[PDB]
């Protein structure tokens, strides 16, 4: 969400050895923003979908 | 009382129409538009004052 | 028995043993990218360059140039609404945007919905002469009626100083919509996002390509100060779009049909 | 399900039976079936308008009469309110492609008056009348009266200015009469208004009062399609 | 209840205020009201024909189009299943005094085919298309069928001679489109069957075989009464 | 109040969803500033009536 220095603690591009779920599907709740929301409902590894 | 709700729910005067003697079973008194803007204007040649 | 299913699928023994085996390579991007890209979304969050505009081009001495822009960018390539005017096949000349293709133009027509903020970026390169203190703006319009993309000049060389600040009323930067202000000898640079006001829509069509001669319910009117005296000929302002964060397209129908071919000669 | 679809979309194989309305399909084959997985939330639908729906339309009153008294001036006014309900143009559009009815036809009698206005006058119903060759339906006599006060009745006053609702039972011999055939509704019972004088006013006042008759049919049964026109 | 009435009718004062249906009388006085007390029995309605009723009638199948594949010869057709269920004239009486709708139109294919024919048809649906300047609709190219399998669509052949039901989502960015404003229904997507090659047979038959569309609302939501007709 | 980096923690314009109390009147106690006060003594919710 909007929080200092949100990009230190991000994985933010790539490999990040559990992220390799990219055959995963995203699951979007049923009025869910993209900032306070399934970045952190899915999991860690969210960010990489572009939330 | 900055509030926008507390500034439009007060009821306040708009216009005024008759019923006159001559008005029959289906007879058209008024019609009015469901809106917020409800004004009421009065010209007189150069101005024309709008009261709200 | 799946014999006529419209997405197909009858898997027949094909020459592999191992199937898929390229998702349990977990360290494959340690080795030849660094990176992954999975989604879209994540993709149109880089700013691409879209467009320059040029303010002494539309008035005389010194004036206040506006220009009313779409919020999505517009379209690359042969228009019948163009803003500019190139030669044709036919040898004569037809109307042409010399705008750069973006992904967000890319994307947007293959989908039937649209919804979100987007984002712009204007950087005012160029040269300039030593006597200029402008303040670039950006302002938003209303969403009822969209304006095409249109370039005004409001003159600010007047005898009477009310007849400077009728043309400053003019404006809408004086207006009560959102308006971000900086100045050009300090920083040059606006950093806007539009956000989607609608009347009561929940999306717009996104297969709209004639967004030149129409516009969008997101469109900007960018203004900067210009002096007619030279080497303000070479003060430009350039564009570059992105996309904000409750940005989505709907669902998807096929790929539009292309075109292509490079920029034509401008006339 | 399964075979190369995404979250968007669905492609499915359906029943060979499909019933929806009146109409069935039986299928020599199980057809393909492509959803495009679109479930609309809340607040995109507008909520507590289910009051005037398309099922209970015939429960809308319609003004069938109008009339109006004036002083010196007797009102004797007949009319028959299952022609006047279902002889209305926009019912008549809603009662068109069915063949049955069975209804009961409340109605309604709004008298506005003044404390200064009286008299009085009686508003009866004759059920049934399809073989009647008695209760005459012809000029004011006030021994009609006598015989109309045992009909189910109303008694409208202008000084109370008040009351006036009647039920109007189906009573017909068969059950669910037919909406093609011609004067399908004319001899189900009518109402007649008699005065019993005159219509008074006490300060020499000269202006008329109006009488309004609404009705409105109770628990409809309309059940049979068909494709002749419903007169 | 008391004053003077028998086992066989009713008089009582009802309330002030009387709601039926978008119609509610606020009266200055308790009316007066006469119940002929009239309860039928059993036995005096039909009973199990609940299906076809007049509330759920836009869930009714109309067949909106029929085609007919001859050996040598290509389906190619262009319709729209919105303006061919809303502009039925059956139909078109029932929405007659709302405004708002938002249906959800579901379509049904159905080919007769044989074991000798064969060939294959593609039916796809465009959506929304109301500024969209893409998506053309014009003469048979094959080039045009790999735009169109990515849109909803159905494949029709008469070899098995089976398949095809489409949901058709109500994609629209407003809730409830009117009904009374022209080319309401218009521009709200669109079928287009496009034919591979063309209808072959293996014995030299040339007989044709028929393809047909039927479209019905499924999810109807019809609520605001208004006096306009609707177009 | 006057604190650091105040922006971050408000819901701050919109939906959140318990801030559906629109119609909920502000109670002003009878010698309270704008700043240090009713924002944080009606509720979380009391910065969309401008406190």
């Amino acid at each position: 969400e909007f929080k200092h220095d949100g990009l230190i603690s991000k994985p933010a591009s790539a490999v990040a050895k559990a992220a390799d779920a990219l055959s995963m599907i995203p699951y979007i709740a049923p009025y869910a923003k993209a900032t306070s929301m399934v970045a952190d409902k899915i999991g860690k590894i969210a960010r990489i979908f572009g939330y | 009382e900055l509030t926008i709700h507390s500034i439009a729910s007060r009821m306040t005067f708009w216009r005024q129409f008759d019923w006159p003697e001559s008005a029959v079973t289906d007879t058209l008194l008024a019609s009015m538009s469901v809106q917020p803007f409800c004004i009421d204007t009065v010209t007189a040649s150069p101005v024309t004052e709008i009261h709200s | 028995d799946n014999s006529n299913n419209p997405v197909g699928g009858n898997p027949i023994d094909n020459y592999g043993t191992e199937h898929a085996p390229l998702l349990k390579e977990d360290n494959q991007y340690l080795v030849y990218q660094g990176e992954r890209i999975v989604s879209f979304k994540d993709l149109l969050r880089r700013y691409q360059y879209l467009n320059s505009y040029w303010p002494q081009e539309t008035g005389s001495g010194f004036r206040y140039y506006t220009l009313d822009s779409p919020g999505m960018p517009i379209y690359r390539g042969w228009d019948p609404n163009g803003i500019d005017q190139g030669q044709d096949s036919t040898a004569g000349n037809s109307p042409y945007n010399f705008c750069s293709m973006t992904l967000l133009n890319y994307l947007a027509p293959a989908f039937v919905c649209q919804r979100g903020s987007l984002r712009h970026k204007w950087v005012t390169a160029g040269a300039r002469v030593n006597s200029t203190a402008s303040v670039l703006s950006a302002t938003r319009h209303g969403v009822l009626f969209p304006l095409p993309l249109a370039e005004t000049a409001h003159p600010l060389d007047n005898a009477l100083v009310g007849d400077r600040r009728s043309e400053l009323q003019e404006m809408q930067r004086s207006r009560l919509n959102g308006t971000a202000i900086t100045p050009v000898r300090l920083n040059n640079t606006l950093e806007i996002e539009l956000p989607y006001y609608s009347i009561g829509q929940r999306f717009h069509a996104s297969r709209f390509l004639d967004l030149a001669g129409t516009g969008d319910t997101q469109g900007v009117e960018i203004a900067c100060e210009i002096s007619d005296g030279g080497n303000d000929a070479n003060y430009r302002l350039d564009q570059f779009v992105s996309v904000g964060e409750d940005f989505t397209l709907g669902m998807f129908v096929g790929a539009p049909i292309m075109y292509f071919y490079n920029d034509p000669t401008a006339t | 399900p399964s075979a190369n679809d995404g979250p968007s979309f669905t492609t499915s194989k359906t029943s060979q039976n499909t019933t929806s309305e009146n109409v069935h399909f039986v299928d020599g084959d199980t057809p393909w079936t492509y959803d495009v997985a679109a479930t609309p939330d809340e607040t995109s639908k507008l909520s507590g308008f289910d009051d005037a729906g398309l099922g209970e339309f015939l429960s809308r009153p319609i003004k069938i009469q109008q009339y109006q008294w004036t002083p010196g001036v007797q009102l004797f006014q007949t009319f028959n309110p299952w022609s006047d309900y279902f002889g209305n143009a926009d019912v008549l559009e809603k009662i068109n492609r069915f063949r049955n009815l069975r209804c009961k036809l409340c109605l309604k009698v709004l008298i506005n008056g003044n404390s200064f206005y009286y008299g009085r006058a009686l508003l009866s119903y004759n059920p049934y009348l399809r073989n009647d060759q008695v209760t005459v339906n012809r000029s004011f006599f006030i021994q009609d009266l006598i015989a109309a006060s045992n009909k189910p009745h109303i008694l409208l006053d202008p000084c109370s200015s008040e009351g006036g609702q009647m039920c109007l039972p189906f009573i017909w011999p068969e059950n669910y009469l037919d909406i093609t055939s011609t004067g399908w509704e004319d001899q189900m019972g009518e109402c007649i208004i008699h005065d019993f004088d005159v219509l008074r006013h006490a300060n020499g006042g000269t202006d008329p009062i109006t009488v309004s008759i609404f009705a409105w049919a109770e628990d409809v049964s309309l059940l049979i399609p068909t494709t002749v026109a419903a007169q």
